[PDB]
């Protein structure tokens, strides 16, 4: 586990058609102040009557203070997020895939969600939500360790050659 | 009350495409009505603006497979 | 001679064994005279900063070295603040002539958020020949970047959960705004 | 052919103390001889210079247990 995996489940006490409509109208809302920008950057209806959309959000970068001090070059930049979706009215399902496309060296959060008719109540909507949190910094830590070990081993050779040099010089004054 | 587009010049085109798209979505699409897209012209007008704004801001959205890989 | 290394827990552990074909007393004397030598151009500065003899006739010393900071370029870009600084290294030692052993413990005291290398070495009379000296060398290579990686990941997960709550409350706000008009 | 001290003004003092110590180490200490130390006043003068230089350069050597224990 360098990648953290999340699995979640939610119920919206509204019907699937209301939820699917609300999906496109939910911004702005009182809980979305961190969402600054919203655009559709691609949209088509497929032959099997599926709606394919790609939505671009810009969001505020809000980092704990310690990460601001460690990652100064990231503090100034907003987060850009793509949300791909497939809306399928024939099966009353919607599938979404959301991930940040910048700050990607620092961390990537990917979310895959499925919206469907609540199995207990046909008037409600369940959401099954999967997420993966990854950071290329684990690979950087390993590269730094491997460099440290390589330099240490090289310096051991220099240490011993240096010892042999001075002992030969001292043996006979 | 409404969101801004990522391009300021595109916001009012966005507000008008979204508003049209929502009417078509609830009344035709979700109801299975297969008559073609109503808001087509509003969309590529809107697109033309935002796509330029995206390149201008260097938002790196190109070459990204749909729904991930 | 031989050596090996492997992980400990995101710590890399090294164990090495070598021999000097010189007697223990010559090696212990040479320890103090080995700088400078043709293989030590990266060692810029050398000082004793503590030294005493114990009641049991052991020599306790602390030697401070300044060493050149030579990082690969990818690491310079990642760690711009580390490039201008040499490495400061402390070497603690116990010389025990009654038992013909010397023990050293060497580690960097700066650059310590980026990595720490700790080396523990024991010099003793070689078991096979009285005129040789053997060295048992252990080392630990660690980096606080692993703990940083985990902390970044934990803040990403926490913020994600918080956004899920906001997403759901947002849905509930707009559903109620939509179900109040028709 | 001799090492520099981290303190620029200290290097000759370091060099004079080191070779006094080398002689005492090899000829007395390593042979179990307990004639104290003949280099203490070289050492005290040398430490005064170098401990000063370590503070001015803010080298962080304080508070560090011996042999990392
Ligand atoms: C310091 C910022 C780096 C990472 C930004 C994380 C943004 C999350 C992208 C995936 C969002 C899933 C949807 C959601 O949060 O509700
Ligand atoms: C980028 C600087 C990171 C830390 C520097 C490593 C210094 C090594 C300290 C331990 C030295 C043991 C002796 C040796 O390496 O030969
Ligand atoms: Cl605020
Ligand atoms: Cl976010
Ligand atoms: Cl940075
Ligand atoms: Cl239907
Ligand atoms: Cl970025
Ligand atoms: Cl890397
Ligand atoms: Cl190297
Ligand atoms: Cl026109
Ligand atoms: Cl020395
Ligand atoms: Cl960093
Ligand atoms: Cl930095
Ligand atoms: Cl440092
Ligand atoms: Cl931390
Ligand atoms: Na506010
Ligand atoms: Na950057
Ligand atoms: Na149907």
């Amino acid at each position: 586990q360098m990648v953290k995996y999340f699995l979640g489940q939610s119920v919206l006490r509204s019907s699937w058609d209301q939820v699917f409509a609300a999906f496109w109208q939910r911004y702005p809302n009182p809980y979305s102040k961190h969402v600054l920008t919203e655009d559709i950057v691609h949209r088509e209806v497929t032959p099997d009557q599926k709606l394919l959309s790609r939505r671009l959000l810009t969001k505020t970068n809000r980092m704990p203070r310690w990460a601001e001090r460690l990652f100064p070059a990231n503090v100034a930049h907003s987060v850009y997020v793509l949300e791909d979706s497939i809306v399928d009215p024939q099966n009353q399902t919607m599938t979404t895939f959301t991930w940040n496309i910048n700050h990607a060296r620092l961390m990537v959060v990917e979310e895959r969600s499925v919206y469907s008719v609540n199995s207990d109540n046909s008037g409600w909507t369940e959401i099954r939500r999967e997420a993966w949190v990854s950071s290329s910094l684990f690979g950087v830590s390993r590269a730094v360790q491997e460099f440290g070990l390589a330099r240490f081993k090289s310096n051991v050779t220099k240490t011993m050659k240096g010892f042999e040099y001075i002992l030969a010089k001292l043996q006979g004054e | 009350d409404k969101m801004n587009s990522v391009g300021e010049a595109c916001t009012d085109m966005k507000r008008e495409y979204d508003q049209c798209f929502n009417r078509w979505f609830a009344e035709k699409f979700l109801k299975g009505d297969s008559s073609g897209d109503p808001c087509t012209d509003l969309f590529k007008r809107y697109q033309q603006c935002v796509q330029k704004a995206i390149k201008e801001k260097e938002i790196p959205i190109e070459g990204l497979e749909f729904m991930g890989h």
